[PDB]
């Protein structure tokens, strides 16, 4: 749904790197060298902002109800 | 034909035991409220056939499940009675 | 006794009751004005 | 009476229990009651 605050085994706080990741990504830099210049090492943070779908973009597509 | 209303203590007779004050005048809960087990969401009461002569058939929450009000729809069916919808939201 | 018939209480105390208790009341009923029809002339055709 | 919003236009307007169901400015069918303004709390858990 939307990027999640921390890594679910270790615990590093990862919410903050996914507009990096995604502008990193901008410039045709591939996915593994994106994700070695944001520092994460151990690969439970890899598959933790890898494999991340964003579906808070569909959910912002209908009209509020207010 | 019934109505979607508040029962009363004393006008209104066959009560369940479950709590009625979370209940607005219409008979429907608001939005964004913590219900437990068998509380009333939705009441309707319903005249007797030829005070004190109204059966309740109220909707009672799950005893077993929890939440919180996550919706109320009110709306109209295709002949013109009234229609209600509660969706309630729990984290497991 | 009313035990042997249910009487559902559907609701609280405001209740009817079941088709024994109502068809009794008429049996009732006829047997009172069979009695009633015995002392005072009336045709024994009628009384039957 | 009781707030309620359209579920098309999203017009907040209010019920008193003998208008007919219906927006009152898009004439919608079809309407949700507004949210409760009590404090709802979460343990962050
Ligand atoms: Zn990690
Ligand atoms: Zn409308």
């Amino acid at each position: 749904m939307i990027i999640p605050v921390r890594c679910f085994s270790c615990g590093k706080v990862v919410g903050d790197k996914w507009d990096a990741y995604l502008r990193l990504l901008e410039e045709g830099k591939q996915e593994g060298d994106a994700l070695d210049e944001l520092k994460l090492k151990r690969y439970c943070c890899r598959r933790m902002v890898l494999t991340h779908v964003d579906l808070i973009e569909k959910f912002l597509r209908y009209n509020p109800l207010e | 034909v019934e109505e979607f209303e508040k029962p009363t203590r004393a006008t209104t007779l066959r009560l369940k035991h479950g709590t009625y004050e979370k209940l607005d005048e219409d008979g429907l809960i608001a939005p964004g409220v913590r219900v437990s087990g068998d509380d009333i969401i939705i009441g309707k009461t319903t005249p007797i056939p030829p005070y004190h002569t109204k059966r309740d058939a109220s909707t009672p929450l799950r005893s077993t499940e929890n939440g919180i009000v996550d919706q109320v729809l009110l709306t109209t069916n295709q002949e013109g009675l009234k229609f209600v919808k509660v969706r309630m939201r729990t984290t497991k | 006794p009313p035990q042997v018939r249910p009487s559902i209480a559907m609701d609280e105390t405001t209740q009817g009751q079941d088709d024994l208790t109502h068809k009794l009341s008429d049996i009732l009923k006829a047997n009172i004005n069979v009695q009633k029809l015995e002392m005072d002339g009336s045709p024994q055709h009628i009384i039957n | 009476g009781v707030k309620y919003t359209c579920g098309a236009c999203a017009h907040n307007f209010s019920l008193n229990k003998s208008d007919p169901v219906r927006c009152k400015e898009c004439g919608h069918r079809v309407i949700y009651k507004a949210r409760t303004k009590r404090m709802i709390q979460f343990d962050a858990r």
